[PDB]
């Protein structure tokens, strides 16, 4: 039972932690990208 | 549960002086490319529209930022590099170029952030008899690293051993530009200024023209701190930043803390939307409630 | 003296071997973080690396030319302010530009120029009077490109007796025309060694010099009892890559 | 680099390779095509 609980918690926490991946973009922070680049250039990074 | 913002907050540092556009772009004397010169810019407002009445640039290109966003940002570590080149050499001042200038005189890094400006100066830098005061290096052992300068003047030998000018296989490494009033456009003199800076990672003292507003707390608002824009709720924070720290991030790389540029108080930033919602229905054809 | 001087009889230096121990960590950027673990790749000093030690005592005056490679960790153990700064360059003469970073007991001075460097640069202090007398770092300078001078202060130059009390740590990097300098400090009560421990360094300088750095030399202090005689006092410094 | 002492080019553009790598490579089947055009037509010598 403890294993079941731990597995669920770890899955959710890993999902939260994966938000810091760049995925090949210049940055993983949306606000930084939208503050530096105009619509056309920002669209590529946001799509990635 | 969704919450929409109901306010606007813009906070920039206290700045009053205009940036020294005249001292940089209208200086009487410029250096040679092999001895390019660097100057620091700080504590000023980057309102470049004042140049619209007096200046005209043939080259203007920016890297790492869009030209239409410049007016909304603040810039961290601003440097201006000035020098003079030939008309045909202006294309070499860009990342990833080769040639005599890019190899032995002035090189930009691959991940360059900043802007390059260049304009023609035949009227002031060329003479009917020929001006030979500008020089560049055309012989060297190996290429320059980014933003590296070399102002040595030593006799050069392909064998890479000490030499004496009059001896055979001995050359002076510097060469003179010849600028005449009747030269073709490719051989006319051009003045070049390269601006380099960093964005949204550290304290800044150079900002664009923008009106700063009051601080609204405990409310969902749009905010702009030193050019970093977003939406959220601002609250007083118990964190203690170092003097060299401006922003704070959490494990997910979301900007969650910020120092106020005017009062220096630390503030936490939280999202506006939060909470689960469910809808119970007996079926549309039974009722719409 | 008012010109470059070479000490008559100085013992040859046999460099000592030591190990670092979880020393030389610094803040990688300017972002604030708390209660977390951060993984990053950068130029660091590997744990338990071999480090080379140089000393000043009796007639030993160790200040050779040390290669720079890809940046250094520099530690100084002292009690009477013997180590005063560094000179970084490539040829270490007036055929190329060099940068001097010194503390001359009143201000911190950073200057990049074509220096006519003395092969034996030092500050002069009088053992009886206990005051700074001469500065003999360079004979001439021209084509200066960068200068920085700090606010005035006061430094205790007099000699001291006992055990080493102060450990001062620095990290030096060179990248894209910038010289990065990180600094840290620690009290100690050691006799003769590089203390083991852990201490993080903070950024203090990002100098836009744009020069090529491949060699460096330390600037020391000589406690001369009188004219024509030179004294060394006790101090040590260690280098790792 | 021997051309640095005598020649100057107003246009120089490379495709399929970075200009900074040229010194490190060997080239298989090398042909040079020469001709003369007008100043306004130089922009037309490019793919597409
Ligand atoms: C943008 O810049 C213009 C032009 O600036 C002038 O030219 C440049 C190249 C530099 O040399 C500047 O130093 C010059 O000032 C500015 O407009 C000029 O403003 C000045 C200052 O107010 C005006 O000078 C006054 O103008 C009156 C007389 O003007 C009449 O005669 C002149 C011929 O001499 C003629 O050009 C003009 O049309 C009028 O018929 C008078 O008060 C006084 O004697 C003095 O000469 C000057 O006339 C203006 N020029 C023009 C073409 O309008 C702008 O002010 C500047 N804008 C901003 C927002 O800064
Ligand atoms: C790079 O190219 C330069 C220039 O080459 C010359 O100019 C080009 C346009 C072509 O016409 C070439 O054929 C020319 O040679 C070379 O430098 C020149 O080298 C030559 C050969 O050694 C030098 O000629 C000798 O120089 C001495 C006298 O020079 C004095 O007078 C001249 C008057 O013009 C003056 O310019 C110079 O400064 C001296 O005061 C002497 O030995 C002998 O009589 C003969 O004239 C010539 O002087 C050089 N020119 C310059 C400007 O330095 C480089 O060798 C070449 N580099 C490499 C690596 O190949
Ligand atoms: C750069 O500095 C050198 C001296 O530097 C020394 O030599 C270098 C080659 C390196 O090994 C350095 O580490 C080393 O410290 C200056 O050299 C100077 O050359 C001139 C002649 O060109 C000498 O003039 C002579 O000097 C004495 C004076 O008493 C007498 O022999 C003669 O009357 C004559 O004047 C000068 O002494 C010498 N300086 C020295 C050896 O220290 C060089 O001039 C300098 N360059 C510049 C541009 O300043
Ligand atoms: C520590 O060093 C500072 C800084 O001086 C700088 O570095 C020295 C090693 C020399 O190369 C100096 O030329 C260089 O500026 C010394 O304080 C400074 O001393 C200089 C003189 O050496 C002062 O300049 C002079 O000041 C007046 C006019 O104001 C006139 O005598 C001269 O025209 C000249 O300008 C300078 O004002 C002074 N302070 C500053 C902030 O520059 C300091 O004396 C020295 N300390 C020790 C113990 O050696
Ligand atoms: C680095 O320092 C060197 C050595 O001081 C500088 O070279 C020197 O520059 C001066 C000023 O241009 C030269 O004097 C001039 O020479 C001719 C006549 O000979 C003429 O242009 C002027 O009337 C004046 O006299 C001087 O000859 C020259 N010295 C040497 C040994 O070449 C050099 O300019 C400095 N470099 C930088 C990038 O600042
Ligand atoms: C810690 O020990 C290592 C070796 O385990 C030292 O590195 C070695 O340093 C020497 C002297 O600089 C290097 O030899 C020299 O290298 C270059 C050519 O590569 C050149 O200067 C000379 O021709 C000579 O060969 C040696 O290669 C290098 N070895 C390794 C594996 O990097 C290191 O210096 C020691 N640490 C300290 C602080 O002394
Ligand atoms: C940045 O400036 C603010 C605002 O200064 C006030 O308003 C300006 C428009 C101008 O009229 C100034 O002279 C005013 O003082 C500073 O905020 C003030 O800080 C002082 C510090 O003693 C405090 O007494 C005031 O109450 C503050 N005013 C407000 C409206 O909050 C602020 O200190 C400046 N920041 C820096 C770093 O200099
Ligand atoms: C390109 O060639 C021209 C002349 O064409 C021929 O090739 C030369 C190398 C040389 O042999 C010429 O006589 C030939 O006609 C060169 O220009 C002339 O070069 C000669 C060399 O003797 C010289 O006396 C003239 O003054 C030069 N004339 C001009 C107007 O410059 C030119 O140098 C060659 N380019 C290179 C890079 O070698
Ligand atoms: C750059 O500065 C020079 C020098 O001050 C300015 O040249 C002046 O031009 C005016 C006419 O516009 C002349 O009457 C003056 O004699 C010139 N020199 C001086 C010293 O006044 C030049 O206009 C400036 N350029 C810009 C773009 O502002
Ligand atoms: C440095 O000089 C000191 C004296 O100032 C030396 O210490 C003496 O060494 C001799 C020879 O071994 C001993 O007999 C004395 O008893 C020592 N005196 C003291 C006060 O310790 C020392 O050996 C010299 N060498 C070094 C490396 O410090
Ligand atoms: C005669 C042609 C020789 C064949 C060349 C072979 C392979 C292609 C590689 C390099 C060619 C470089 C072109 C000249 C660059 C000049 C740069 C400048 O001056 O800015
Ligand atoms: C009030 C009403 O008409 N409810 C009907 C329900 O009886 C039916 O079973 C369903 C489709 O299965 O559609 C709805
Ligand atoms: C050299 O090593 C000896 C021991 O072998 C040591 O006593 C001496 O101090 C070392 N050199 C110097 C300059 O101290």
């Amino acid at each position: 039972l403890q294993d079941v609980v731990n597995q669920n918690a770890q899955a959710l926490n890993t999902l939260v932690k994966q938000l810091s991946s760049n995925f090949g973009a210049i940055s993983s922070v949306l606000n930084d990208i939208l503050s530096r680049l105009d619509k056309v250039e920002a669209e590529v990074q946001i799509d990635r | 549960f969704r919450v929409v913002p109901s306010g606007d907050v813009v906070r920039f540092p206290n700045i009053t002086n205009l940036c020294p556009f005249g001292e940089v772009f209208n200086a009487t004397k410029f250096p040679s490319v092999y001895a390019w010169e660097r100057k620091r810019i700080s504590n000023c407002v980057a309102d470049y529209s004042v140049l619209y009445n007096s200046t005209s640039f043939s080259t203007f290109k920016c890297y790492g930022v869009s030209a239409t966003k410049l007016n909304d940002l603040c810039f961290s570590n601003v440097y201006a590099d000035s020098f003079v080149v030939k008309g045909d050499d202006v294309r070499q001042i860009a990342p990833g170029q080769t040639g005599v200038i890019a190899d032995y005189n002035y090189k930009l890094p691959d991940d360059f952030m900043g802007c390059v400006l260049a304009w023609n100066t035949r009227n002031i830098d060329a003479t009917s008899t020929g001006n030979y005061n500008y020089k560049y290096r055309y012989l060297r052992h190996g290429k320059l690293r980014p933003f590296e300068r070399d102002i040595s003047n030593v006799p050069f030998s392909p064998d890479g051993k000490p030499c004496t000018p009059p001896a055979l296989n001995c050359y002076w490494p510097l060469k003179d530009y010849g600028f005449y009033t009747t030269s073709g456009i490719g051989y006319q003199p051009y003045r070049v200024v390269v601006l380099s800076f960093e964005l949204l990672n550290a304290p800044a003292t150079v900002c664009g023209p923008k009106l700063s507003t009051d601080l609204i707390k405990n409310q969902c608002v749009n905010f702009n701190f030193n050019g970093l824009t977003g939406t959220g709720v601002l609250t007083p924070s118990s964190k203690r930043f170092q003097p060299f720290q401006q922003f704070g991030r959490d494990v997910s790389d979301f900007t969650d803390s910020v120092r106020d540029p005017k009062t220096s108080e630390i503030l936490d930033i939280s999202p506006c939307s939060f909470g689960g919602v469910s809808v119970i229905t007996p079926g549309t054809n039974a009722s719409s409630e | 003296l008012d010109r470059c001087t070479t000490f008559d009889d100085v013992q040859a230096p046999n460099y000592t071997q030591h190990t670092s121990s979880m020393r030389g960590v610094y803040y990688p950027d300017e972002i604030f973080r708390s209660d977390t673990l951060y993984l990053t790749q950068d130029l660091f000093l590997p744990f338990y690396s071999n480090v080379t030690g140089f000393h000043t005592i009796n007639h030993t005056f160790d200040n050779p030319v040390i290669p720079f490679k890809d940046g250094i960790y520099f530690a100084a153990t002292e009690k009477s302010n013997v180590v005063r700064g560094w000179v970084f360059g490539s040829t270490m003469n007036n055929k190329s530009q060099s940068v001097i970073i010194i503390n001359n007991s009143t201000n911190v001075v950073i200057r990049a120029c074509n220096f006519e460097l003395c092969d034996n640069p030092f500050f002069a202090v009088s053992k009886p009077m206990g005051t700074q007398t001469h500065t003999m770092i360079f004979d001439n300078a021209f084509n200066c490109t960068f200068e920085y001078i700090s606010d005035a202060f006061s430094l205790d130059v007099s000699e001291k007796s006992g055990n080493f009390k102060h450990l001062r740590e620095f990290v030096f990097k060179n990248k894209d025309g910038f010289l990065y300098v990180y600094k840290g400090y620690q009290p100690i009560d050691v006799v003769r060694d590089l203390p083991s421990g852990f201490n993080t360094l903070k950024p203090i300088f990002k100098l836009p010099l744009g020069i090529k750095i491949t060699n460096f030399r330390a600037i020391l202090t000589a406690f001369l009892p009188a004219q024509d005689t030179w004294g060394t006092s006790a101090a040590a410094y260690f280098v790792g890559y």
